[PDB]
């Protein structure tokens, strides 16, 4: 038999409904408070899949034809709009599922425009694409039929104008206060007022030094080549004070009185540094010199090598008996390199603080800036071509895959730099979190020790 | 619907159908060189 | 303090009064799609995995009208969701003010009024009524 | 901007009952730019859209037209 | 009078959200970027998660893998994020943790925002347990137990081999002969509700789905024969099939048939 | 309250004016959610140029 | 003479010589050599000027050979088609003469009467582009003024045999992917 006692199936889910009949729900039921999490909490998102597109690449111009189309037109962007994060895309195309993103040829290329989208960005230009198919530093002056006369739009001619008043500066002798050079991330660095290139003729730039520029002078400088040579000293950027720092550990974030192990490795460095010739004691938190301090990393994590030279009782020993790992400290210095520069737009940012100086980067003119970059990929070229485990270590992304093909041991030293520098900004996220001092008394307390 | 019409409706082999005197049970066969354009929706709906 | 006496307001007065053109667009059936049912009862052969050509669907098909294709054809079961456009292809294409002098006058008989399709019947002419009615000798 | 034909290109010179109202209103009216100055229509004698010769490329900004 | 970037807006619509009344587009649906395709069983799994980890996780289905993920996430909140500073579990008179781990709601409304927070996540998590990799891109939106758990379920979603529909010779060749057929077409004959996803949507604000002569149509495999008059009224046809067929079987029809133009040929 | 958040403090400075290149990108008619400034610029770091507005235009014809 | 290599996925090539009527039919013909001889290279990269002057940039463009082309529709039985520049499905065609061509002498004197021949693929008479078809149902009357039977493989027939008996997948494509490696002439 099949028991029922009524009053049982509804018909309808007990939910949609009152004690019989659907019940009517119609967006006035309903509160807006509720949805009010959005202020912090954002809504849900479509994820999609990534896809190495080789299922759609049956063939194989479909396939080259999106290489420039769809990918290297992504880097010309990205190496006009901010360089900087053209680091970060040749990981998300990677990480999407692309072959060649760090290919010898793709690098090549991003820094060839990164070289050059400079010098046709103080020209004026505002978007590196004319169309789907060619560059706006190519519209030459008849439709498309003149040689290298360059279309010069009003901006552009505004820009050339700053550019000789730079020059005729120096060329008076004076200091040639260029004006985009003061220009950054955020515009002008001084905290002033953008001025806009389409200037007015009722707001001409006007400098207390006597300089003439006008029309009648930047209209020869129509194309390509003979300003390259007359402004070659402005629009290209300087790449000597920063052609070896990427290349050398350096920790902005760690401090000497920062490590895995915070005190017992230190008490080497102390005890070192006591019995020594030349001896200096610490309690002066203030940071050692670069090299050194990549040394107690390369012998801090490997309890093997904490105690292989912990035993050695004298000063250059310890600092010295160490170059076999001094020529593991590049391989690491790979890895910092990348995911440092990779994954988010503030992690690169927070990147070049440390390596390049960059006190703010928001304020480093465009021209400090656009060097560090180039000075930056070509050494990921460095990275790729030269020697092989450039290639790998690129293309992994994963840690599991990461210590495989370079030095297993190699990973184990930089995931305890990269543990030490977020580890120090838990100190501050956490260090503004700490200080309970709230009460329904000592909240009312508060006010009169806040009166004086 | 099947490929053996002529030799089954002689298989009953008529001879009247109450008025018929069935005269002659020839073939059509007029399938013949039928285009797939005939059956074809992807075809048919781009003339009609 | 009015605005614009002038000309303008003087043809737009007289030009719009040009009759549009007319196009009968009946109603688009949407959720239906007509079309989509020439795959509808189709034996699926397990060789080219496409449809085996029925010579009874055919049959079974009941071909529904339509503008921009001529006559769509959908099995006969699922005939009866296009009962409007059935009945809007049968209508007489013109809104039956400017057609009724069919429908009050004798003109009544004399047409096809089946859901408003206001059109001629057969009807013989003047040499026929005396060819039909002097052959009887009438 | 009337079209040929034959040209891929689409203009916005309708007829249909839903769009006259506002090809009349740039034939007698004219567009008043929020910058100043008058388009389409300017003056007296108000155009003939289906006179126009007929729209040959959408503009660029480098050039005038693509 | 809109302020699109409103941090209402529901993320989906800000332009169309201009338009839409005060009261009605905080409630616009989330639906798609109208070109995202529903999470798709393909085979392409990421680059280097590799098998044995696949093997793995390919076991976990989607709701076994949900699962697995609330867990862990509650276990990196409330481990090196929470014990580092605050604390996330009630405590009891003396002061005690009550509970082991935090209640399920304050997971749910917890955000991983500040980047040592996604860091300390990201690398255990997506990385770390599932040996996933996101893009940057996504890694701005992946920032909460919400999305965390999607990100994953449509990455290991897109690996699971499609279902390879391979059938044998043996059997195959019973399917053919066999006399009964399947008509196989009707799935088209479906209604369309095809519209802006937003405006289909709209309408499912509630239960409007099986109301109103609509049903949401998952394809059935296997049918319940009890009371099922359509099953019924064709097994009795099948049944009423299988005697006409014994005849033929036999031969009565034949004689029966050939009774008809014996009547037929005399009159 | 982008300082205050990520510095811990007030700003305590004068904040730059000519809005930041990538503030507002979805905004369409600012000229109130800012000055009547102009819409800042694209993420970019071109050189500045007056998004030609039908409004800009006019002060040039002025 | 001709050849053209058949790589049935995770088979290996496998050479097809096709005998091109070079004579009675030149232009049909004379577009296969060139399709399949590798006539039309045009290597080139971004930086160093592929980009700024030439604006010929026609590389991201449908190319103009076999190389790695498919064989995509497969009727068992009748034939097996294949090779398209254009679109990886079996639509659109390209050829030496720009979008396609027509031959009035060479479309109207075809007729399909051998097994193993070898004609164009059309939409219509007057479209003829780097689509062939190498016919396995041996006589092709329907067959008469619609292409150009531009000429017949010659030997090699065991793999256009073992095209085709490779099973259909849901979409009417050969279950697993045949590829044309590489192609020349002999």
């Amino acid at each position: 038999v099949i028991s029922y006692k009524a009053g049982d199936y509804h018909l309808v889910p007990k939910k949609f409904t009152v004690g019989k009949r659907i019940a009517v729900r119609s967006y006035l039921d309903r509160n807006r408070t509720e949805l009010s999490d959005r202020t912090f909490m954002p809504q849900k998102n479509w994820f999609r899949p990534y896809d190495l597109q080789d299922g759609c690449f049956d063939r194989d111009h479909e396939r080259l034809s999106y290489r420039f189309y769809n990918l290297e037109t992504k880097v010309i962007w990205k190496a006009f709009d901010t360089p900087e994060l053209i680091g970060m895309l040749l990981h998300d195309e990677t990480v999407k599922g692309n072959s060649g993103m760090y290919a010898p040829d793709m690098l090549d290329a991003a820094l060839h425009y990164t070289r050059e989208a400079r010098y046709w960005r103080c020209i004026g230009i505002t978007k590196p694409f004319y169309d789907r198919n060619t560059l706006r530093a190519h519209c030459w002056e008849d439709n498309g039929l003149q040689v290298g006369t360059l279309v010069m739009s009003q901006a552009m001619r505004h820009a050339l104008m700053d550019l000789e008043r730079a020059v005729r500066r120096k060329e008076l002798g004076l200091e040639p206060n260029y004006l985009w050079d003061r220009w950054g991330p955020i515009g002008f660095i001084d905290g002033a007022r953008a001025d806009y290139l389409p200037r007015f003729e009722h707001n001409p730039y006007v400098d207390p030094d006597g300089v003439d520029v006008t029309e009648i002078d930047v209209l020869p400088f129509n194309t390509h080549e003979q300003i390259r040579e007359r402004y070659r000293d402005f629009i290209e950027p300087d790449t000597a004070p920063f052609e070896e720092v990427f290349r050398s550990p350096s920790h902005g974030s760690l401090t000497t009185l920062a490590d895995i192990p915070n005190a017992s490795v230190v008490a080497l460095y102390k005890d070192l540094k006591l019995k020594a010739g030349t001896p200096v004691a610490g309690d002066a938190v203030e940071l050692a010199p670069a090299d050194v301090r990549t040394l107690f990393y390369l012998s801090a994590n490997p309890e093997w090598r904490a105690v292989a030279d912990g035993k050695a009782s004298w000063e250059e020993v310890v600092d010295a008996m160490q170059p076999v790992q001094a020529e593991l400290d590049e391989k690491i210095d790979a890895a910092r390199l990348l995911q440092n520069t990779r994954h988010n737009a503030e992690r690169v940012r927070a990147f070049f603080e440390e390596k390049c100086g960059f006190h703010d980067f928001m304020y480093t003119p465009d021209k400090t800036i656009t060097a560090a970059v180039l000075c930056y990929l070509t050494e990921l070229r460095r990275i790729c071509t030269e020697t092989a485990w450039g290639a790998a270590l690129a293309k992994c992304l994963t840690d599991m895959e990461r210590v495989q093909g370079m030095g297993r041991d190699a990973f184990l030293v930089y995931r305890h730099i990269e543990d030490a520098i977020l580890d120090k900004k838990r100190r501050l996220w956490a260090g503004r979190f700490a200080g309970e001092s709230h009460e329904e008394s000592t909240l009312d307390y508060l006010l009169e020790n806040f009166g004086r | 619907d099947a490929k053996d019409g002529l030799a089954y409706v002689q298989s009953l082999s008529l001879t009247s159908i109450d008025g018929a005197a069935v005269l002659s049970v020839e073939e059509e066969f007029p399938a013949a060189a039928q285009p797939y354009a005939a059956v074809d929706p992807v075809y048919q709906e781009a003339v009609r | 303090f009015k605005q614009g006496q002038g000309m303008f307001s003087h043809q737009l007065k007289r030009i719009l009064n040009k009759k549009s053109l007319h196009k009968y667009n009946w109603d688009p059936l949407h959720m239906y799609d007509p079309r989509k049912l020439v795959h509808a009862n189709r034996y699926v052969d397990h060789d080219t995995y496409e449809e085996k050509y029925d010579p009874h669907w055919e049959h079974n098909a009941h071909l529904v009208p339509d503008q921009q294709f001529y006559n769509i054809p959908v099995p006969k079961e699922y005939k009866d969701a296009y009962w409007w456009r059935d009945l809007q292809a049968r209508r007489v294409q013109c809104p039956t003010e400017w057609v009724h002098f069919r429908m009050h006058t004798k003109d009544k008989l004399k047409y096809d009024f089946q859901d408003l399709a206001f059109r001629k019947k057969f009807e013989y002419s003047y040499e026929d009524v005396v060819a039909n009615a002097k052959d009887m000798c009438s | 901007n009337r079209t040929h034909p034959l040209s891929k290109l689409r203009g916005n010179l309708r007829r249909n009952p839903s769009e006259i109202p506002r090809v009349l209103n740039m034939m007698i009216q004219g567009v008043w730019h929020k910058s100043g100055n008058k388009l389409y229509f300017r003056g007296g004698k108000p155009p003939n859209p289906s006179t126009h010769p007929y729209l040959t490329g959408e503009p660029c900004p480098v050039y005038g037209w693509k | 009078r809109f302020n699109p970037e409103g941090a209402g807006l529901t993320r989906g619509t800000s332009a169309y959200a201009w338009k839409w009344w005060h009261t009605q587009y905080p409630w616009l649906p989330n639906v798609a970027p109208a070109d995202y395709v529903p999470p798709s069983p393909r085979g392409i799994r990421p680059a280097a998660w590799d098998d044995e980890f696949a093997d793995v996780v390919l076991s976990m289905s989607d709701e076994e893998i949900q699962s697995y993920l609330l867990d862990k996430l509650t276990e990196v909140i409330f481990a090196e994020t929470q014990r580092d500073g605050y604390e996330l579990r009630r405590l009891d008179f003396e002061g005690k943790p009550l509970t082991e781990l935090p209640e399920r709601r304050i997971i749910e409304n917890f955000v991983f925002e500040e980047e040592t927070l996604r860091e300390r996540v990201l690398d255990r998590v997506v990385e770390g347990v599932f040996r996933l990799v996101p893009t940057s891109t996504d890694r701005l939106e992946l920032k909460s137990v919400a999305n965390i758990i999607d990100f994953v379920l449509t990455h290991v979603t897109v690996a699971r081999k499609p279902l390879q529909h391979e059938i044998p010779e043996a059997a195959r060749t019973v399917m053919r002969s066999h006399p009964l057929q399947p008509q196989l077409g009707f799935v088209h004959a479906l209604p369309t509700d095809n519209r802006d996803a937003v405006v289909q949507e709209w309408e499912r604000m509630h239960h409007l789905d099986w109301q109103f002569g609509k049903a949401v149509y998952e394809p059935r495999s296997a049918e319940n024969e009890r009371g099922n008059l359509t099953w019924l009224r064709e097994v009795r046809h099948h049944e009423a099939r299988e005697a006409f067929q014994a005849d033929v079987d036999s031969g009565e029809a034949r004689r029966r048939h050939m009774a008809k133009i014996k009547a037929a040929a005399q009159v | 309250h982008k300082y205050l958040a990520k510095h811990g403090m007030d700003y305590q400075g004068r904040v730059p004016a000519s809005p930041a290149p990538g503030m507002y990108q979805g905004f369409s008619d600012v000229h109130k959610i800012l000055a009547n400034h102009p819409k800042p610029q694209r993420e970019s770091r071109h050189l500045p140029v007056m998004p030609m507005t039908p409004r800009v235009v006019f002060e040039h014809a002025q | 003479h001709a050849f053209m290599d058949i790589a049935i996925g995770s088979q290996p090539p496998h050479r097809v010589t096709f005998e091109l009527f070079t004579k009675r039919c030149p232009i049909a013909s004379e577009n296969f050599l060139k399709l399949c001889t590798g006539e039309n290279v045009l290597p080139q990269v971004s930086s160093i000027d592929g980009i700024g002057e030439p604006s010929f940039r026609d590389q991201f463009l449908p190319q103009l050979t076999y190389r790695n082309t498919t064989v995509h529709r497969v009727c068992k039985g009748y034939l097996v088609q294949g090779g398209d520049i254009v679109s990886g499905q079996g639509t659109g065609q390209l050829s030496i003469y720009g979008e396609s061509f027509d031959a009035p002498e060479e479309v109207k004197a075809s007729k399909f009467d051998r097994m193993g021949l070898l004609g164009t693929a059309v939409s219509a008479p007057h479209l003829n582009g780097s689509q062939f078809f190498i016919l396995t149902a041996d006589k092709a009357p329907h067959l008469n003024g619609t292409c150009i039977c531009f000429g017949r493989v010659v030997d090699g027939w065991t793999v256009v045999k073992a095209i085709e008996a490779i099973p259909l997948t849901a979409a009417g494509e050969p279950a697993e992917r045949v590829v044309v490696v590489e192609c020349g002439k002999l």
